[PDB]
């Protein structure tokens, strides 16, 4: 489908006439070049406002420092709040508040830890209740777990990819920017089980957190094009070493 | 012996062992991690203190190849641990005893076979954990929920309903502009694995195997999403 | 020999970890273009953008 | 630098800029190569060439304005490519710029019908010697 | 350069002669030759930096 397109003009009375062709390869080069342009500007516009927002919060000291210390129970809570609202309004923008019932708890001990999901929930005990490892939390902000960054890519058809090469107070570093994006991501995680288990029962719900597979099932007819931060999609391991 | 040229530029040694060390020992930004030579220079390099020597011959046991876990002097394995500490210069991040186990189980299979030309492959698996007993993820659910129900809020959190905002618009751009240069898709790649990795060090109790056809659909949720596109 | 052996010997990569790779590609054509209506019930704005 | 092509037109980049490798020229410009004392390939020299035997401040020496040659064809190189994209289109760059090669199939109907540098049309150099 | 041109004539030992023009030299303090097109990519990138 390389769809030389093919073009052909006349003077009136035909007197004689004249062709041309042309090809897309530009075209929808071009096209593809300012669309995820415009969606990763997007992306960053959303990232810029989430952390402003919580650069609002009076924050006596920086969120590390924070995490880091155990003897508080306000802000830990007020910012797990306020991601929460974040997301929520992310789905529903005409939507503001959660009519109360929401309640959060320390958890400390390895002996409460819990694998993979590190944010839990129980819908109505009564009421609502949440609870967070803050121990275990603290230890992804190892900063070598950073570092400056590769560049690689694959598959690429020649100039397909080299045409980008001729395609032109908190005064904070961008590494420690980007520990934000850790909590944003499990937050959201979390908030995937939150929402189904709002939506129905609590069985299904442990079978969600047995595995995060069925929810390909009924997360459909719920996301509108309401698009969610999963743009690089090419997550992936090795697997034929999984090795049964 | 004459380290004048047999520790020629000790930092030669120091540096590549240092980053073996945060490579393998808790978790760092993915690199092109290997020299066997340079594992024998990590040797050499701690042939020169008593508090390398100490750790030196602890990993040197590991040459027995059998999995016996050595007893904890208490006293000494302390100030050994001070002394790793120290020797890796980090700024006191919560070194412990399970990091240096896992270090260990690193160990337990480094030397241990000479796959020549590349064990280009994850060893997920720790057979030092406190126990080989694997018992499954279900009954810990169970015991978890048991405390979780027992515990009482540390703070009665809500009350009524607020949302905070603000529109300094002219300061939200100041911070684009401030932000713009970052590599974003490189500058993010990095919290995946942070949190792939966290998964583990929290099972790293009775761990289960299974993990990847999970994560295989937490990465197909976007494929759910291409298929809400095409209803 | 000794030395062409060693050679071999110290190029042997082991124990590497796991990887993301992320990097991804979305589609050529097919994927919803836009259509003219949207664009236009974006553009209206200018009307009271005036000046 | 750049393997081949020591001139690089960046079309527009917003606006069009070029690169140039001085250590390069230098290089060529280094010269040395020179002496007009040579021979040269003739046959049949009674029929094809014997009657060819019958017919006949800034004062710089020639040398160096043999050498100006080398960046006139240099020159030309890249105004070659510099008009093929100035005309058309990046992409047939992953072509031309791998290999310019068939890029005078495009030239066909292209050229003025006038000629340029290329009278002693028969330069070549042993190939079959491969040996791939 | 010149150091493995010798390196390249004591080869032979045909003495008939030799056509051959080994233009490559194996010695280029290289693992393995890379593409073309890798440096192309890598040079072109940091070449857009330059003002």
């Amino acid at each position: 489908k390389c769809n030389k397109v093919r073009t052909v003009t006349e003077i009136v009375n035909s007197d004689e006439k004249i062709q041309k062709t042309y090809e897309l390869a530009e075209f929808d080069l071009k096209n593809l070049s300012s669309l995820e342009s415009y969606e990763t500007l997007k992306i960053k516009l959303a990232l810029s406002k989430y952390m402003a927002m919580l650069s609002t919060l009076e924050m006596t000291q920086p969120l590390l420092e924070i995490f880091r210390n155990k003897a508080d129970t306000r802000q830990i809570a007020a910012v797990v709040f306020s991601t929460l609202a974040f997301i929520h309004n992310r789905f529903h923008p005409l939507v503001t508040n959660f009519t109360n019932k929401m309640e959060f708890v320390v958890t400390e001990t390895n002996d409460t830890s819990i694998p993979g999901e590190p944010i839990l929930f129980t819908e109505n005990e009564g009421v609502l209740l949440c609870s967070v490892d803050r121990p275990s939390i603290v230890k992804m902000l190892s900063r070598e777990f950073d570092t400056e960054a590769l560049v690689n890519f694959e598959n690429d058809n020649c100039n397909v990819r080299i045409a980008k090469t001729f395609g032109a107070d908190f005064s904070i570093t961008e590494v420690e920017a980007t520990q934000y994006l850790t909590l944003l991501l499990t937050v959201e995680h979390a908030y995937l089980h939150y929402y189904i288990f709002k939506n129905y029962g609590v069985f299904e719900y442990c079978k969600s957190l047995t595995d995060h597979s069925l929810f390909t099932n009924k997360l459909r007819s719920t996301m509108s094009t309401k698009t969610s931060n999963l743009l690089l999609s090419k997550f992936k391991f090795t697997i034929e070493d999984f090795d049964k | 012996a004459q380290p004048s040229e047999e520790l020629i530029n000790m930092r030669r040694y120091r540096n590549a062992a240092r980053k073996l060390i945060h490579h393998y020992s808790l978790n760092s930004t993915s690199s092109t991690e290997y020299k066997i030579s340079d594992v024998v220079m990590t040797m050499i390099f701690l042939l020169r203190s008593e508090k390398y020597h100490s750790l030196f011959k602890l990993l040197e046991t590991t040459f027995d190849d059998y999995t016996c876990r050595p007893q904890m002097t208490q006293v000494q394995t302390d100030t050994l641990l001070d002394a790793v500490r120290s020797l890796l210069e980090m700024p006191s991040t919560t070194i412990d005893l399970t990091t240096v186990d896992i270090m260990r189980s690193s160990f337990a299979r480094c030397f241990n076979s000479p796959i020549m030309r590349y064990a280009k492959i994850v060893l997920l698996q720790n057979v030092a954990l406190q126990r080989d007993k694997r018992t499954t993820l279900e009954e810990l659910l169970i015991e978890r929920g048991e405390k979780i129900q027992m515990l009482q809020p540390q703070q009665y959190i809500n009350s009524g309903t607020e949302i905070p905002f603000c529109d300094d618009a002219e300061f939200l751009n100041r911070l684009l502009k401030h932000i713009d240069p970052y590599p974003l898709s490189r500058m993010y790649y990095n919290a995946a694995n942070t949190m792939f990795y966290t998964t583990m060090e929290n099972y790293a109790v009775s761990n289960c195997k299974f993990n990847i056809e999970d994560y295989n659909n937490i990465f197909k949720v976007m494929e759910n999403i291409r298929k809400h596109s095409n209803k």
